[PDB]
Parts: structure tokens; C-alpha cells; sequence
């Protein structure tokens, strides 16, 4: 009920992709998104990585939503929505990229 | 992209400490993740609703975190991502270690005089498995170890057998445990009281050396034995005992001796393991003339 | 303090797909007890220690025990062996590659594609399998391979095919667990004659 959904998006290669996530009820915990790496891009609307192309598109207590601009085949794959509840809950997010 | 993984122990239940050494510092994004790779700190916000850990230190020097209430359930790679271009980790791989419980000695099967004893000695939990010594009255005893994982704690086990005279009931022995999470040198130890069985042993004491006419006497029958023999018979051959004895127990009581209450009086206890008899020639003296010495 | 040499891996019993293979790592000597670790090409692998201190050293010995198909055949397994005699990070690894058997399988290639009256034709039975079958068997159903045929091995070649050497021709190849067969169609046209 406080689960966090994002839908896969699919972009054309060298395209932006937008990656969205909401909750509904955000039991007062900040949400995130983590690369296929494991590693940290967005923590509410504090950026982490510091990548260029990668830009924060909202940050209100019910949604993170970033874009990765001009995108690559090597950004493909499962990004990591978390909510900071207890227990943690994660939604995956999956990026196909088209062309080559 | 540089890694660099220093280690870091704990006692389980007990608590640890993450230094996160930087060497010169912008002011950049630092995060630390449970090896879970869940984000515990975002700088310095809080992100993990679990309360153990808290922040100590966050000076141009370092960070510091503290898990308090260690479990096994907390070990792996600590991360610690400082995000500049490019990012650097820093993997502190917690270590839990379960020091050995007190040990628990059981013997077998009753220890019987001239037979043997069978005596036990575990360890439930341990991490690293534990080492069991086995040591009686200073010395050490030889046994036979042997442990199993359940998981990521030792069950260790050893098992030591000798042979028991009555002498060695009442004696101590110990089992000493010992293993890494204790310092160099020290143990935990658990010390068991033997219990043998012996067939039983009586001998009388009298209350007088020198028994006259119309004195009372008490004899005293001094058993010994394991288990304690609970009753005591008292005897005069194929003849009765003085009327007016009193047989109670262990005290036969002759209370105005006539010259024909002599005779040998004998007690007689026994329990599981024997029988035991003692033997007192009752000799009530006079001032009548007496064969010379 | 004592190292832990090497850990010996063996296998109990030979493994076979569809089932499960138990390995067993044993480091005889190690003071403390050595902690005996199994990775799976790059995963941990969960196994089950039990020692047993010989005097002041133990003989620590783990044991894993999972499926494997056909695909895990010749695959790598590591068991790790720690200790406190051991630098920080270092350990005695060791490599066992397993050795799943599995029911052979058989496909044919040919040589070409279309065949003309008088070509020759050499027809491959590429056969897989654990043992590996050692007997490529060729057959023409109940009637009788050509003349000049001679099946050496895994092929089979025809010589000069005249238009009475057509009809389906199947190789055969077969170990202890299975039986495979392939099956092949000699269709050979004459010269001026579209096939498409
Ligand atoms: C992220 O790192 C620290 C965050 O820690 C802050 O300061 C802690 C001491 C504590 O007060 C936390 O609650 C805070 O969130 C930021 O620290 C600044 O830099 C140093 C601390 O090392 C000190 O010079 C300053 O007074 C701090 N001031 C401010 C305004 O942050 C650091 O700047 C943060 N960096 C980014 C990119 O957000």
C-alpha cells in the first residue's frame, strides 16, 4: 500500500530516458535511485553521482523522477527505487536501449 | 575507480565501529550501505529505519558510524562511496564472532568404584570453533574433540574417560574452552564435582574405655559409603541384645551394665555396592580378683 | 600456528543430470580450524563443516551437495580454506571441475546443400554425450546402405549418387544414460531440374 511502482521505460540510443517512481503514502522516508550498480543517483533531490547527463526532474514527497541524458547502450538495465520505510521496499525500473 | 577494503571484528551482541578514512575533503556526497547495498547514510541524513546504527564522527578527517546489538546477521562489506569524478569506495568488511559459551559437563553413566566414568564436555556455540581442555587436580586430561556447524557457530564436543576409586569422589574437574572472540590466553571454564560410588565400610567407637558395673554405654557404628547406607542393624550373635539396649539408629545405648550384658556387639550397614560389619567385644569390669597379665 | 595446505576435493559418487553430485573438501591439518568457504565460478556455495581435533591440528572437512544438468558438465568449483596462519585476505584455493554425464544427442550435417546425380556427399553425425558414444551407427531403414559407401566414424560419405541412393538415411549413437538418433533425406535430382 506504501510500495513504491515504476514502469520500465525504452529508449533510442543517444535519446534521454526519464525514470519515474511514486508512493502513496510515504510514511515520512525519502525515496532513491540507484544505478544498475548499486550506486547512488538521486537520495530525494540531493544528487549522488555526479554524471552530467543525469538530472533530477522532481522531487516531491510522493515522486523521484531523474532523466538520463543522451543515453548509451552501457545504461541499460535495472534501476532501484527505494523507499526508506521499514521494511525497506524497492521497485525496478528496467532500461532497453534501441540502436547501436 | 579505486577500492580499498580494510577488516573490522566484533563480539557478537557487541558493537563496532566504521572509520571511513578521507584524505582531503570538498564536501561531496558521501553514502555508506549496508552490505545489502541499502544506503544507511546519505551524508549525513539517516536512511535506514534500524536504530543501532549511529553517527559519531563526520570531521574533514573521517566518518564514523556505530552498530550497537552486533548479530551474525550483520556481517559482509560495509560501503563507503565518497562521490566525486570519479567515485571511490572504501569496504570495511564487519567480522561477528560468537565467544564460546560456558561448557557444559554430563557424565555418561554413574561413576562406580573400580569401574569408569564417562565425562562430557560442549560447547553449543562458538565462532571460531572453540578448543576444549580437559584438566583434574592441576593436570590436563586427554580427550576426544569433535565439532559440527550449524550454520555460521560450532557445537564443539570432547570427551574424556578415566578410572574412579573411592578416593576421587568429591574431586573436582575441569573443562576450559577458549578460542579467538577471548583474549590471548584467557578461557571460559565450568568445573564438575565427581561422584563415585563405594560399597560401604563400619567400625565401631565406644563412649568409654574402661566399662564398669552399672555404667551406661553408648556405642557409635562409623559408616561410610556412597550412596550412605540408611539403615543400621545392630547384633549379638545368636543372642538377644541386653533388654533395656537401645538400638536407634546408629547408637546402640547399654544403660546399667551387669557383668552378663558382655559379649561382641556387632553393626552392620550395607548399601548397593557391599556390606560392611564392625565388632565390639563388650568386657564389663569389676573389683573381683582377675587372672593376672 | 598451522597453515592449511591445499584443500582436497573429491567427489563421492559420479555425477549424472537430473540429479545432484556431493563434494567433499578436507584440509587435514590446520591449528586453528581452518574455515572451509565454496564458490561457484563467481557465488558462494553453502556447505557443512565438521572437524575433528587430532591431538593439537583438526582435520576440517565441508560438504555441498547440488543438482547439475548436462550444462554443468565441466564446470568450476573453488573451495577456499582460511585460517589464522594465513595472511589477510589469502587463502588455499582449489579448482574441482565436475564431470556430469548426460543422454548423448545427434544432429546430421551435410556437406552441401542440394545434390546432383553424380555428386559425392559426406554427411557429419555431430553427436554429444556423456561418456561419449562410441559407436556412430549409420542406417538406411530396413534396407541397405549404397554400394561404395564407407561410414568412417562420424561421417558417412556416398560416392557418384545415382538417383537410387535417395530416401532417408539416419545415424545412431548411444551411451549408458540414453539414445539418440538423427535423420537425414538424400533427395538427389537431376541435372536440370529448378530446386527452390
Ligand atoms: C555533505 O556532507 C556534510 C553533511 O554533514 C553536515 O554536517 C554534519 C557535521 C552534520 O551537521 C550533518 O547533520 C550535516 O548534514 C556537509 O558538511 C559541511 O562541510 C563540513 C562538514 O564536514 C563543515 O565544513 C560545514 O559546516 C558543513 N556545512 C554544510 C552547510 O553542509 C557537506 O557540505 C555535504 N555536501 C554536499 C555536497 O551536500
Amino acid at each position: 500500500d506504501s510500495q513504491p511502482w515504476t514502469s520500465d521505460e525504452t529508449v533510442v540510443a543517444g535519446g534521454t530516458v526519464v525514470l519515474k517512481c511514486q508512493v502513496k503514502d510515504h510514511e515520512d522516508s525519502s525515496l532513491q535511485w540507484s544505478n544498475p550498480a548499486q550506486q547512488t543517483l538521486y537520495f530525494g533531490e540531493k544528487r549522488a553521482l555526479r554524471d552530467n547527463r543525469i538530472q533530477l526532474v522532481s522531487s516531491t514527497p510522493h515522486e523521484l523522477s531523474i532523466s538520463i541524458s543522451n543515453v548509451a547502450l552501457a545504461d541499460e538495465g535495472e534501476y532501484t527505487c527505494s523507499i526508506f520505510t521499514m521494511p525497506v521496499r524497492t521497485a525496478k525500473s528496467l532500461v532497453t536501449v534501441l540502436g547501436i | 575507480q579505486e577500492v580499498q577494503t580494510e577488516q573490522v571484528t566484533v563480539a557478537e551482541g557487541g558493537v563496532a565501529e566504521i572509520t571511513c578514512r578521507l584524505h582531503q575533503y570538498d564536501g561531496s556526497i558521501v553514502v555508506i550501505q549496508n552490505p545489502a547495498r541499502q544506503t544507511l547514510f546519505f551524508n549525513g541524513t539517516r536512511a535506514l529505519k534500524d536504530e543501532r546504527f549511529q553517527l559519531e564522527e563526520f570531521s574533514p578527517r573521517r566518518v564514523r558510524i556505530r552498530l550497537s546489538d552486533a548479530r551474525l546477521e550483520d556481517e559482509g562489506g560495509y560501503f563507503c562511496q565518497l562521490y566525486t569524478e570519479d567515485t571511490h569506495h572504501q569496504i570495511a568488511t564487519l567480522t561477528v564472532l560468537v565467544a564460546p559459551e560456558n561448557p557444559v559437563v554430563e557424565v555418561r553413566e554413574q561413576a562406580v568404584e573400580g569401574g569408569e566414568v564417562e565425562l562430557s564436555c560442549l560447547v553449543p556455540r562458538s565462532r571460531p570453533a572453540a578448543v576444549l581442555r580437559w584438566y583434574r587436580d592441576r593436570k590436563e586430561l586427554k580427550g576426544v574433540s569433535s565439532g559440527q556447524e550449524n550454520g555460521k557457530v560450532w557445537s564443539v564436543a570432547s570427551t574424556v574417560r578415566f578410572r574412579v576409586d573411592r578416593k576421587d569422589d568429591g574431586g573436582i574437574v575441569i573443562c576450559e574452552a577458549q578460542n579467538q572472540a577471548l583474549p590471548s590466553g584467557h578461557s571460559k571454564q565450568t568445573q564438575y564435582v565427581l561422584d563415585v560410588q563405594y560399597s560401604p565400610t563400619a567400625r565401631i567407637h565406644a563412649s568409654q574405655a574402661v566399662v564398669r558395673e552399672g555404667d551406661t554405654l553408648v556405642l557409635t557404628c562409623a559408616v561410610t559409603g556412597n550412596p550412605r547406607p540408611n539403615q543400621i542393624r545392630w547384633n549379638r550373635g545368636q543372642e538377644s541384645l541386653p533388654e533395656r539396649a537401645e538400638a536407634v539408629g546408629e547408637t546402640l545405648t547399654l544403660p546399667g551394665l551387669v557383668s552378663a550384658d558382655q559379649g561382641t556387639y556387632t553393626c552392620e550397614a550395607a548399601n548397593k555396592h557391599g556390606h560392611a560389619r564392625a565388632l565390639y567385644v563388650l568386657v564389663v569390669y569389676d573389683p573381683g580378683a582377675v587372672v593376672e597379665a
